[PDB]
C-alpha cells in the first residue's frame, strides 16, 4: 500500500507550519 | 588598529623607533632604565602590525608588544 | 590621417604600391609570387563563396604575399618617421 | 618652541614620467599623504611606486597613497641624500594634517614634552589572566 | 622625438597612464559615445539601449551550442533562455543599485580632461540607477524578442 | 511513487528559486550600513 | 475594531485609516511603502471587481440550466475566429487599461475610459467604498471556492450546494478527496490564533527587526 | 590642480589634484529622437521602483517552476522521458 498523493500534501503542509516554528525560533535566538 | 605597549623592561635603545615603518612609536624622557628614556606608542592608529618593532627589542622577554585587534584601511596597507 | 593619430603618413604609400613592383618579378619555377597569388584568388573561387579548402596553395602563397607586404609597410613606415634613422 | 609647518602648494614636483602604481581612487573619498622635503641638487632618487625620478634643485612635492609610502620614501632621502622632509595628511575636503616630525623633533630622539601613551608600569607576565577579564571586550594587555 | 606615452592628464603621480590605446582621439570618441558615458542622457534610454544590444547578442550562444541545439525548436528554447538570463542580470542590476546607493555624501567634484568642472553622473544615484535597471528589463527583454524574429527573418541567415 | 510531479517543481524551487532569493537577500543584508 | 480573529491585535502600521482594516497582514507585505500599499489595495479592488463579475456570471449561467462554467470556453458557437477574438480582446483590453492607469495615476483610483471617477448616479463615499471592498473579497473566496468545487467535485455552485444540503454530514469537504489535507489545516489553522497570543504574552507587541516577506 | 608648471598639487583645486575626471563622459541631451525615447520610458513607467521591479524578476521564478513542471516535459527532457528494461546486478540482487 504505498503512500498516496493526499499524504504527501499533508506532511509538506505540516513541514511547512513546522519551518515557521523555525523561522520563529532563529528570529528569537537573532534578538 | 592594534594594540601596542610598552613595558618597564625597556632600555631605552631606541630601536623599535627606528625600526617602525609607519612612525607610530617615539622616546620620551624616563627614569627607569640607565637612558633615562622609554618609548610610546601615541600613533597606534598608523600601526600596520608588521612587528618590526618587536624584531628589533633586545630585552627578554621583549619590552614592545604589538596585539593585532580591529583591522582598519590604514592597518590593512591599503592603497585602493 | 582623418582620424586617429596613426603615424601611417600617406606620403608612405610607397611601401604597398612598391612591394608589388619587387614581388611580381618571377622567380622561375611557376610565374610570379604575386602572378600565383592572384591566379588563386581569381580561380579558388572569389575568396568569400565557399573555401579555399584546407591547406591549398592559395594558403601559402596568401600568407607569403602578406607577409612580405606587412614587413614593407612596418619597416618602410619605421625607416621614412625616423628620418634617416636619427633615433 | 615648535609649530607644525603649514603645506604650500606651489611647491613643484620632481620630474616624473608617469606610472600606473600611483594614486587610486581612495585618495579622492578617502585620504592621500604628501612629502615636501628640500634638496641642494637635481638628482635622480628611486620612487616607492616604480621608476625613478629626479628630485629638483630646491623645494620638492610628491603626493603618495599611503603613509607608509611616503616615510619610506624619507628614510631613502635621510639614508642617502641626507635631506630632511615633512609629511602631511590630505583629506578630500581640503584639511592639511602634520604626520611625522610631529614636533619637529624626530621620533628616534627624545624631546622631552611629549606623550608617554600607551607605557604599562609592569612585566609582559604579570598581565590579568585571560579568566579574570572574561565577558570583557578587553584584551589583558589593556588592564 | 615623439612620445606618445605621457602621463593621465600631465599628471604623472596618478595610477595611470595615457597610451595610444586609451588617449586615442577614434578610440576616444568611441567610447565617449556609448550610452554609459551620456551624462546629460537620460538613464532610462541608455539602460534600454543597453539591455537591448546585450539580449540580442547573448541568443546566439544558446541557440549554436544549447543542450537542445540539433532540434528545431532550438530558437524559441534558446529565446526564453535569453530571457531568463536578462532577467537574472536584470535583478543583479538591482541588488548592486540598493547597495551601492542607499547613503549620501559629499563627494568630491568632477571636472573634465581640460578642468571643466561636471555634475557626477545622474546614473550615479538612488534613482538613476532605478530608471536604468527599468530600462535595461524593457530593452534586455526586446533584444531577446528580436533575437527570435530575425532567426525566422533574414533570408540568408 | 505518488504525485511524479512534485519533484519536477520541488528540486527547481530548492536549487535555483531559493538560492537566488537566499543569496539576493543575503547580499542585500550584509551591506545595509544600518541595520 | 473587529480583527480576523477574536482579541487579535492589528500590527502598528494597520492603526485603521484604510478601509477593510481587520489587522491582517501576516507577512507584512504592505509594512514599508505607503505607495506599495496604495498599488496593493487597488489590484485588491480590481481583482474583486473582476471576481464579482465572473461570480454574477457563473451564477446566472447555472440558474438558467447552462453547461459547466468550466466547460463553457468549448461550447461556444459564433462568428469570429478565435484568432480574431483574442485579437480584438486584446486591442480593447489594452486601451481599456491605459485608460484605467491614466485615471489612477491622476485620481489614484480606478475608472472607466476618460471618465476618471465613472459615476453618473453620484454614488461615491467612505461607506459605499467599504461595500465595494468587503463584496470584492467574499466574491474572490467565492470564486476560488467555486473553481475548488470544480476541480475536487464534477458539480457547479447550484450543484454542489444542492448536495451539501441532501447530506450535510456526509457532503462536506472533509468527506471529499481533499478532505486529509483539510483536515490538516483547520486543526493548525484552529491553534494559530492562541499560540499568536502566546507570543503577545510570553514575548509581546514591540514589534520585531525583520519581516516575513520583505520585498 | 593648477599644473601650469610641474606643481600637481593645489589645496584651493584638491578636486584635480586626486585625478577625479570623467575622461569619457560628455553631456549632451540631443541624440534620442522624442518619439523613440518616449515609447521607452512610457513602457518602463512605473517598472522604475524597486518592488516592482523585483516582481518581474519573481516571473522568471515562476517560468523555472513552470518549466520543471511544464516546460521540461515539452521539450522531451530524458529526465520527463520513460525508461527502458533495468539490470540485475553483481549477485543475486536487484
Ligand atoms: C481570463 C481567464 C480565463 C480562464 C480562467 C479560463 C479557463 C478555462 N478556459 Mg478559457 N479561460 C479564460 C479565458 C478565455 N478562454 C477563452 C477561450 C477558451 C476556449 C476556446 C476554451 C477555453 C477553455 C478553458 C478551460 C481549460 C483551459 C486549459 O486547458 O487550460 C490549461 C492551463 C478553462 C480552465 C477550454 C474548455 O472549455 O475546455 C473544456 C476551451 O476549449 N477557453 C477566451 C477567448 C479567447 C478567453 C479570453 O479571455
Ligand atoms: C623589405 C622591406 C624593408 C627592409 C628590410 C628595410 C630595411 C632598412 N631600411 Mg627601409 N623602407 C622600406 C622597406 C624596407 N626597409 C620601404 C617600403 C620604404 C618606403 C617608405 C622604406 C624607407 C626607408 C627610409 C627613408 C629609410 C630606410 C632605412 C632602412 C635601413 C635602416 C632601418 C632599419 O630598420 O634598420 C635595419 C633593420 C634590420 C637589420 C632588420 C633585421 C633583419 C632580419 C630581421 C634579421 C634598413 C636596412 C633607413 C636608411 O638609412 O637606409 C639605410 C632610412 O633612411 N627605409
Ligand atoms: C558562443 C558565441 C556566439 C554564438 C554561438 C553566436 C551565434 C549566432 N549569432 Mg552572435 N554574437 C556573439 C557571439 C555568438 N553568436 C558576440 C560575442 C557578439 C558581439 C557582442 C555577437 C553579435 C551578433 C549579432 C549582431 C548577430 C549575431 C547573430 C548570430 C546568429 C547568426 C548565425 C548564422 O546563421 O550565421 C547565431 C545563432 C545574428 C542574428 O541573427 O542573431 C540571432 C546577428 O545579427 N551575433
Ligand atoms: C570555459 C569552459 C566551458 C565551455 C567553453 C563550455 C561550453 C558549453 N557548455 Mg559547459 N560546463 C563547463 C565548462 C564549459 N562549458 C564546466 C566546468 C561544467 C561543469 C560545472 C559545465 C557543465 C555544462 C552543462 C551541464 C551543460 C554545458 C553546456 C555547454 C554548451 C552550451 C552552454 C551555453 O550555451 O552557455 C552560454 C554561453 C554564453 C552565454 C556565451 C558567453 C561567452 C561569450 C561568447 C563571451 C564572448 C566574449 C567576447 C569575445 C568579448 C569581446 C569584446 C567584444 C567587444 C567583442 C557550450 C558549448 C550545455 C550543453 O548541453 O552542452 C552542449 C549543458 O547542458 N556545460
Ligand atoms: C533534512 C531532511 C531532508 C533532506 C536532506 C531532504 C532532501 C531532499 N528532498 Mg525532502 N522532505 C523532507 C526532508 C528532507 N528532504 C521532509 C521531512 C519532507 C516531508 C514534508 C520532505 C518532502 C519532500 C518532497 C515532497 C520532495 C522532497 C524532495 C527532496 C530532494 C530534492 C530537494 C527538494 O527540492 O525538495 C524540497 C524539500 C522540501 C520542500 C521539504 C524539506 C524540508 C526540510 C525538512 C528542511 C530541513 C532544513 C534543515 C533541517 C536545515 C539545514 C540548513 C540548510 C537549509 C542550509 C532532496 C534529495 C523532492 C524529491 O523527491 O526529489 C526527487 C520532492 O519532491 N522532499
Ligand atoms: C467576468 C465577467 C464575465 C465573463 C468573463 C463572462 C464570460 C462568458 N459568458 Mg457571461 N455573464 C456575466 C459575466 C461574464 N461572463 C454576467 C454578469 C452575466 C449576467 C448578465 C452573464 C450572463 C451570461 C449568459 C446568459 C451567457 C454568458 C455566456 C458567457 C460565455 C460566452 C460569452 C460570449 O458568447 O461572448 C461574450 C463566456 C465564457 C454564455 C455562455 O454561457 O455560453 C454557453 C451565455 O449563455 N454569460
Ligand atoms: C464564500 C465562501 C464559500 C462558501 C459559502 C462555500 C460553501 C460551500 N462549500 Mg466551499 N470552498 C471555498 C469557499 C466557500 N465555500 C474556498 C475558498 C475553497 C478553496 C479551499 C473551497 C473548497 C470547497 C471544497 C473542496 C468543497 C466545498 C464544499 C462546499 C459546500 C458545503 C460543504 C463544506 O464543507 O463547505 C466547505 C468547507 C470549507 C472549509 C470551505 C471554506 C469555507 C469558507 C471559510 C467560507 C466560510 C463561510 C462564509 C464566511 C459564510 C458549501 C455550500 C464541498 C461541496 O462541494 O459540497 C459537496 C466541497 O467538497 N468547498
Ligand atoms: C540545482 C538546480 C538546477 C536546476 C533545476 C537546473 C536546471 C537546468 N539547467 Mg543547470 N546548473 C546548475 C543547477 C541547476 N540547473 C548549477 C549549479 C550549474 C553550475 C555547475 C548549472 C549549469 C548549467 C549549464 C551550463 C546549463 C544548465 C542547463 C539547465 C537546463 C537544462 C536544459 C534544458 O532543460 O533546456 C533549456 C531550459 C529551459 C528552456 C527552461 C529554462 C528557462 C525558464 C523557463 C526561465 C523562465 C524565464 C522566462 C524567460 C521569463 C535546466 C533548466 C543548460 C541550459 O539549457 O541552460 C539553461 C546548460 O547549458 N545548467
Ligand atoms: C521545445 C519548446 C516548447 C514547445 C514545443 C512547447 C509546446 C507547447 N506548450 Mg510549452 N513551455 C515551454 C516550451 C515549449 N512548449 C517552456 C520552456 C515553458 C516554461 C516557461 C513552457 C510552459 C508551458 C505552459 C505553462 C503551457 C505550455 C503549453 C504548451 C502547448 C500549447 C501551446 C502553448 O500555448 O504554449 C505555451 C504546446 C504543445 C500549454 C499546455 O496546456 O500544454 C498542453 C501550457 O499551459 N507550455
Ligand atoms: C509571484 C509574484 C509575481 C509578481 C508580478 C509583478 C509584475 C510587475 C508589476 O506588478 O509591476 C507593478 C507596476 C506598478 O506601477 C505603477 O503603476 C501605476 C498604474 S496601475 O496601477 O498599474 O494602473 C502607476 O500609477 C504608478 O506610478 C506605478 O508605480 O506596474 C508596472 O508598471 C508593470 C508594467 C510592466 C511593463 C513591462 C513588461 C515587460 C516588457 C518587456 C519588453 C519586451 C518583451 C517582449
Amino acid at each position: 500500500m504505498p503512500i498516496a498523493d493526499y499524504q504527501v500534501f499533508t506532511a509538506l503542509f505540516l513541514a511547512l507550519a513546522t519551518g515557521i516554528f523555525a523561522v520563529r525560533l532563529g528570529v528569537a535566538l537573532y534578538k | 588598529s592594534h594594540t601596542v605597549k610598552i613595558y618597564d623592561t625597556c632600555i631605552g635603545c631606541t630601536q623599535c623607533v627606528r625600526a617602525c615603518p609607519t612612525d607610530v612609536l617615539e622616546m620620551v624622557p624616563w627614569d627607569g632604565c640607565k637612558a633615562n628614556q622609554i618609548a610610546s606608542a601615541p600613533r597606534t592608529e598608523d600601526c600596520v602590525g608588521c612587528k618590526r618593532c618587536e624584531s628589533a627589542c633586545p630585552t627578554d622577554f621583549l619590552s614592545v608588544r604589538v596585539y593585532l585587534g580591529s583591522e582598519t584601511t590604514r592597518s590593512m596597507g591599503l592603497a585602493y | 590621417w582623418g582620424a586617429y593619430e596613426e603615424p601611417l603618413s600617406l606620403v608612405a604609400g610607397f611601401l604597398g604600391w612598391f612591394a608589388p613592383s619587387n614581388i611580381k618579378v618571377p622567380a622561375f619555377g611557376n610565374e610570379s609570387l604575386f602572378g600565383a597569388f592572384h591566379a588563386s584568388m581569381l580561380e579558388n573561387l572569389a575568396n568569400f563563396p565557399q573555401g579555399p579548402a584546407l591547406t591549398d596553395k592559395f594558403w601559402i602563397l596568401m600568407i607569403t604575399w602578406h607577409l612580405g607586404l606587412f614587413l614593407a609597410l612596418t619597416l618602410g613606415n619605421i625607416g621614412q618617421a625616423a628620418r634617416k634613422q636619427g633615433y | 618652541a615648535f609649530t607644525p609647518p603649514t603645506l604650500q602648494s606651489d611647491t613643484p614636483s620632481p620630474i616624473f614620467g608617469g606610472s600606473t602604481g600611483g594614486l587610486l581612487s581612495q585618495a579622492q573619498v578617502e585620504e592621500f599623504h604628501v612629502i615636501t622635503w628640500e634638496s641642494k641638487k637635481e638628482q635622480i632618487f628611486e620612487m616607492p611606486t616604480g621608476g625613478a625620478a629626479i628630485m629638483r634643485q630646491g623645494p620638492n612635492l610628491l603626493k603618495l597613497a599611503r603613509k607608509e609610502q611616503c616615510l619610506a620614501l624619507l628614510t631613502q632621502l635621510r639614508t642617502k641624500f641626507k635631506i630632511d622632509g615633512y609629511i602631511y595628511r590630505v583629506f578630500p575636503n581640503g584639511e592639511v594634517q602634520y604626520l611625522h616630525p610631529k614636533d619637529g623633533v624626530y621620533p628616534e630622539k627624545v624631546n622631552a614634552g611629549r606623550s608617554g601613551d600607551n607605557t604599562n608600569m609592569r612585566r609582559i607576565g604579570q598581565n590579568k589572566e585571560p579568566v579574570q577579564i572574561k565577558f570583557s571586550g578587553k584584551i589583558p594587555a589593556e588592564f | 622625438k615623439v612620445q606618445v606615452v605621457q602621463p593621465v592628464n600631465g599628471d604623472p603621480f596618478i595610477g595611470m597612464l595615457e597610451t595610444p590605446v586609451t588617449s586615442s582621439p577614434a578610440i576616444a570618441w568611441y567610447l565617449s559615445n556609448l550610452p554609459a558615458y551620456r551624462t546629460g542622457v537620460s538613464p532610462l534610454l541608455r539602460g534600454v539601449e543597453i539591455g537591448l544590444a546585450h539580449g540580442y547578442l547573448l541568443v546566439g550562444p544558446f541557440i549554436k551550442l544549447g543542450p537542445l541545439r540539433d532540434v528545431e525548436n532550438v530558437a524559441e528554447i534558446v529565446g526564453c533562455i535569453n530571457g531568463a538570463a536578462t532577467v537574472l542580470i536584470l535583478t543583479l542590476c538591482l541588488a548592486y543599485g540598493a547597495v551601492t546607493f542607499q547613503g549620501e555624501g559629499p563627494q568630491v567634484g568632477v571636472k573634465t580632461l581640460s578642468g571643466r568642472s561636471i555634475p557626477r553622473d545622474p546614473l550615479q544615484s538612488a534613482d538613476g540607477w532605478n530608471k536604468f535597471t527599468a530600462g535595461f528589463a524593457v530593452g534586455g527583454l526586446s533584444g531577446a524578442a528580436w533575437g527570435y524574429l530575425c532567426t525566422q527573418i533574414l533570408p540568408y541567415y | 511513487m505518488s504525485a511524479q510531479f512534485l519533484p519536477s517543481i520541488l528540486v527547481p524551487l530548492v536549487g535555483l528559486v531559493f538560492p537566488a532569493v537566499a543569496m539576493a537577500s543575503m547580499f542585500l543584508y550584509i551591506e545595509k550600513e544600518e541595520i | 475594531r473587529p480583527t480576523w480573529y477574536p482579541g487579535a491585535t492589528p500590527p502598528k502600521y494597520l492603526d485603521g485609516t484604510m478601509l477593510g482594516d481587520y489587522g491582517f497582514d501576516p507577512l507584512r507585505l504592505g509594512s514599508k511603502d505607503k505607495d506599495v500599499l496604495k498599488y496593493y489595495r487597488e489590484g485588491e479592488l480590481t481583482n474583486g471587481r473582476w471576481a464579482m463579475a465572473a461570480v454574477a456570471g457563473i451564477l446566472f449561467t447555472d440558474l438558467v440550466g447552462l453547461g459547466p462554467w468550466w466547460e463553457a470556453g468549448a461550447k461556444v458557437e459564433s462568428s469570429f475566429d478565435l484568432k480574431t477574438l483574442i485579437i480584438i480582446e486584446v486591442v480593447t483590453f489594452a486601451i481599456l487599461e491605459g485608460f484605467r492607469v491614466k485615471a489612477y495615476e491622476k485620481t489614484g483610483e480606478t475608472g472607466l475610459g476618460p471618465f476618471a471617477p465613472f459615476d453618473p448616479l453620484n454614488m461615491r463615499s467612505d461607506e459605499t467604498r467599504l461595500k465595494e471592498l468587503k463584496n470584492g473579497r467574499l466574491a474572490m473566496l467565492a470564486f476560488l471556492g467555486f473553481s475548488s468545487q470544480a476541480a475536487v467535485q464534477g458539480k457547479g455552485p447550484i450543484e454542489c450546494l444542492q448536495a451539501h444540503l441532501a447530506d450535510p454530514g456526509h457532503n462536506n469537504i472533509f468527506t471529499s478527496s481533499v478532505g486529509n489535507e483539510a483536515l490538516a489545516a483547520v486543526l493548525v489553522l484552529s491553534i494559530t490564533p492562541c499560540l499568536i497570543e502566546a507570543k503577545n504574552r510570553l514575548q509581546g507587541t514591540d514589534e520585531e527587526e525583520f519581516r516575513p516577506l520583505p520585498w | 590642480k593648477y599644473g601650469e608648471e610641474s606643481r600637481y598639487f593645489d589645496l584651493k583645486d584638491l578636486e584635480n589634484t586626486v585625478g577625479s575626471w570623467d575622461m569619457y563622459g560628455q553631456e549632451d541631451k540631443s541624440r534620442y529622437n522624442g518619439l523613440q525615447s518616449e515609447f521607452f520610458e512610457r513602457a518602463a513607467n512605473g517598472l522604475s521602483r524597486r518592488e516592482y521591479i523585483l516582481g518581474l524578476v519573481a516571473i522568471g521564478g515562476a517560468g523555472i517552476l513552470a518549466w520543471g513542471g511544464k516546460g521540461a516535459a515539452d521539450v522531451r527532457l530524458p529526465t520527463v522521458g520513460p525508461q527502458q528494461p533495468a539490470q540485475v546486478g553483481p549477485r543475486g540482487r536487484l
